[PDB]
């Protein structure tokens, strides 16, 4: 059988950037032509190996992370970025071997009354490791007095929610991101 | 340190105010697209829920020691949110001042005036009043206008401005200002970098020196203009005297444009008027903004954005609203960018097309500053930036290579003079004017001006400083200052006066690294990637450099230059100074129309 990757592309829901998740590829034979013969994607941006040599190429298994940002924040899902979805949300490895697919989804996650689903983490004690997920929602202590449980002056609640309008600009709308992970039974 | 502190919570403030201010901004755009009863709670609820937010993160943002940062970004960025604002005032005293200001934007906006001859007749301000002041040629019915708007509209406004002046000076005075008049001056104020620093009485200076400059040429000006008005209202205007205020092209006299019909050098020339040929060719509100938005990328600006193209109002609704004609360029937030104006197809809507979307320009270059810092410059920065575009939109050079002018329009040294006419009545007659007033405003908020004699010293200082008479005489009843927008609307108004001075300062830097060799009235920067970098570099710098410094990035000065705008008349001023041998440059503070 060959690989699901519609299960994941076409996928009618996605997560949020801060609560990705991961599907693994077991042993199917992949089916890189249909990701390649269509201009349906906004980047395409490959890291560490070629985006045609993984047809003829086998590795010991595939990861597929979907997730939604930003417009302005795809360029952080790339290798030693250090933006705030780079830093608190999703940080990709200096030896990442694989491609980051996104495509403009302003037509089915953007609402008038804004979509306020898909969130982010925006402050976090420190940085996230490669390919790291953090889904907690304590609060965030900034200053020495204690939260106790509940926020406010210098507590701050740590995810905050993009609230994607169809009237905001291409770079404030709504992409989804598919991140494909070649690890060394999948071939091509 | 208070410094991460205050990092991780300016960031707090940046995502929590975007989201804010655009369901504030987005309802601004749904009043004045469609004004509905309802879109008023909606334009003012959701704005109020924006005006408690400022409040409170300007008071929480006062707890951060300010002295302690050491990184430049963070400091310029609570600068602007340790105001303490206007809810320093009572609870009740804030209430009753917010209402006066209604009063008054309402009787300036509903102000009626009927006439006696035609009682059934009432005209309003627009299009009623200002279509008498810009195009009648009877020195009686003129007056009339000029006259009804300050009695009866006028009148109307003298106890209110009298408790505006009074509850706006304890919003003020307990902000650590000296009067309300001081709290407007902090626009210019710079207290940061070593050789940029700027005081707000150093703004009074600077302005008054740099009138001096102008004073010759306003006067020749001056001097020209009135020998023209003598021809057209004639034993009405002493050679020597000054000129009555109703006769200068519109209500208050704050432009000598329409006095052009009336004082053209050479009239027998082909006017270089353009709304005919737009309309013969089939031209609409998408050609105009179209054309314009070609204008931008022929430098290497981006385009308008889709979203401007679609949420935009180029056009009076037509089948369904009411609008605010006014064009205003909108920025929202979140990329989202939008022009509304009432375009017709006429020049002039044509070059303000260019003023309204070099707004988007400056409005998308510094989109990458953090939230606090998406700002002009300074409060003249936005309209200098604008004026500059319709300078090079106006050029006969751009509108043949636009289609719009003939190939073989004679562009002699005459119909040189004529443009330069026509550009010194708009923009160095409003310079007096401008200063005047707002010097007026800053002694009344002064409190140098007893309110039993504001209007004996507003009009001694309009003979004395700006050469117009009343052509009647006015006790203290009348408020002819409140008779204007931005005085019975509270607004600033010397941001025409130094924004005047930029759009200059800014047009001598851009020609040069456009390489323009002419004179500078005849300079176009269309197809200047090099110039428009330059300006780009600057657009991007938004509020967080101090505006002595974005200046000093393409001008290279740390304040205003009276030089440039000099220089840009000098064909002009020097052909005046023929005119005016045997004519009488200035005029008497003591003549006036009645006596
Ligand atoms: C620099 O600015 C000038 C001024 O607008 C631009 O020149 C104009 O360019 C257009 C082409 O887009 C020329 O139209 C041409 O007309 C001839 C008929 O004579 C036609 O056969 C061609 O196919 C073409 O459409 C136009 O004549 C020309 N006018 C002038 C005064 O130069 C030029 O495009 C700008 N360069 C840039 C933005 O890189
Ligand atoms: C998603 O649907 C399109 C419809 O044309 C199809 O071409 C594409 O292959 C589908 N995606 C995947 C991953 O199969
Ligand atoms: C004007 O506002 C009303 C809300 O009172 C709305 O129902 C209507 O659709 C608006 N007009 C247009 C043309 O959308
Ligand atoms: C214009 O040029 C002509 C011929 O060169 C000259 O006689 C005339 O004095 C000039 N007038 C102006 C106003 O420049
Ligand atoms: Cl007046
Ligand atoms: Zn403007």
């Amino acid at each position: 059988n060959l690989c699901p990757f519609g299960e994941v592309f076409n996928a009618t829901k996605f997560p949020s950037v801060y609560a990705w998740e991961r599907k693994k590829i077991s042993n199917c034979v992949a089916d890189y032509s249909v990701l390649y013969n269509s201009t349906f994607f906004s980047t395409f941006k490959c890291y560490g190996v070629s985006a045609t040599k993984l047809n003829d190429l086998c590795f010991s298994n595939v990861y597929a992370d979907s997730f939604v940002v930003k417009g302005d924040d795809v360029r952080q899902i790339a290798p030693g970025q250090t933006g705030v979805i780079a830093d608190y949300n999703y940080k990709l490895p200096d030896d990442f071997m694989g491609c980051v697919l996104a495509w403009n989804t302003r037509n089915i996650d953007a609402t008038s009354t804004g979509n306020y689903n898909y969130k982010y983490r925006l402050f976090r004690k420190s940085n996230l490791k490669p390919f790291e997920r953090d889904i907690s929602t304590e609060i965030y202590q900034a200053g020495n007095k204690p939260c106790n449980g509940v926020a406010g002056f210098n507590c701050y609640f740590p995810l905050r929610s993009y609230g994607f309008r169809p009237t905001y600009g291409v770079g404030h709308q709504p992409y989804r991101v598919v991140v494909l992970s070649f690890e060394l039974t999948v071939c091509g | 340190l208070t410094e991460e502190n205050a990092k991780t919570f300016l960031n707090n403030f940046n995502q929590e105010a975007e989201d804010l201010s655009y369901q504030s901004s987005l309802a601004s755009w749904n009043y004045n697209t469609n004004i509905t009863e309802e879109n008023v709670q909606n334009m003012n609820n959701a704005g109020d829920k924006w005006s408690a937010f400022l409040k409170e993160q300007s008071k929480t943002a006062q707890s951060f020691s300010l002295q302690e940062i050491q990184t430049p970004i963070i400091k310029r960025q609570l600068q602007a949110l340790q105001q303490n604002g206007s809810s320093v005032l009572s609870e009740d005293k804030s209430k009753r001042l917010n209402t006066i200001l209604n009063t008054m934007s309402t009787i300036y906006s509903t102000g009626k005036v009927c006439n006696p001859d035609n009682p059934q007749e009432c005209l309003l301000l627009e299009p009623g009043l200002n279509e008498i002041m810009a195009n009648s040629l009877d020195y009686n019915e003129r007056l009339w206008a000029w006259e009804s708007w300050r009695s009866e509209v006028g009148k109307q406004l003298r106890p209110l401005y009298e408790e505006y002046v009074v509850l706006k000076n304890e919003m003020a005075r307990a902000n650590h200002y000296e009067d309300y008049g001081d709290y407007w001056r902090g626009d210019y104020e710079v207290n940061g970098v070593d050789g940029y620093d700027y005081s707000r009485g150093q703004l009074i200076e600077d302005v008054e020196h740099t009138f001096e400059e102008i004073k010759p040429l306003y006067e020749h000006l001056h001097a020209y203009v009135r020998a023209k008005l003598m021809n057209a209202y004639p034993s009405y205007i002493s050679p020597i005297g000054c000129l009555p205020a109703h006769l200068l092209g519109d209500m208050w006299g704050r432009f000598w444009t329409n006095l052009y019909s009336l004082t053209v050098p050479f009239g027998q020339k082909p006017n270089i008027d353009v709304t005919d040929a737009m309309v013969d060719q089939a031209w609409d509100a998408q050609r105009i903004f179209k054309e314009a938005e070609k204008f931008f990328v022929s430098v290497g600006l981006p385009h308008m954005t889709q979203g401007f193209w679609a949420n935009s109002m180029l056009t009076e609704p037509a089948d369904g609203r009411k609008v605010v004609c006014h064009p205003t360029a909108w920025d929202l937030g979140h990329g989202d960018f939008r022009i509304k104006m009432c375009t017709k197809v006429t020049m002039d809507d044509f070059l303000t097309a260019h003023h309204e979307m070099g707004h988007i320009q400056y409005d998308m270059a510094y989109a990458a500053q953090p939230f606090l810092l998406r700002n002009g410059a300074n409060e003249g920065f936005h309209e200098a930036v604008g004026e500059i575009m319709s300078l090079s939109a106006a050029t006969p050079k751009h509108l043949k290579s636009i289609g719009l002018l003939s190939p073989d329009f004679q562009e002699d040294n005459e119909t040189e003079i004529n443009f330069l006419l026509k550009q010194a009545l708009t923009i160095v007659g409003t310079l007096p004017f401008t200063y005047m007033l707002e010097k007026w405003r800053w002694m009344v908020f002064k409190g140098e001006i007893p309110k039993d004699q504001w209007m004996k010293k507003w009009w001694e200082m309009k003979r004395e400083i700006v050469g117009v008479v009343e052509p009647v005489p006015h006790d203290e009843t009348y408020c002819d200052p409140a008779s204007l927008f931005h005085v019975s609307n509270d607004y600033s108004f010397i941001r025409y006066y130094t924004r005047t001075l930029y759009q200059f300062q800014f047009q001598e830097a851009l020609c040069q690294a456009a390489k323009h060799e002419g004179p500078l009235h005849k300079c176009d920067i269309s197809n200047s990637t090099e110039a428009g970098q330059k300006l780009f570099n600057m657009l991007r710098l938004g509020k967080s450099e101090p505006w002595t410094l974005a200046l000093e990035n393409v001008v290279g000065a740390k304040n205003m230059n009276v030089r440039p705008l000099l220089n840009y008349f000098e064909p002009l001023f020097t052909w005046l100074k023929d005119q005016n041998k045997n004519s009488f440059v200035g005029w008497s503070t003591d003549w006036s129309p009645y006596a």
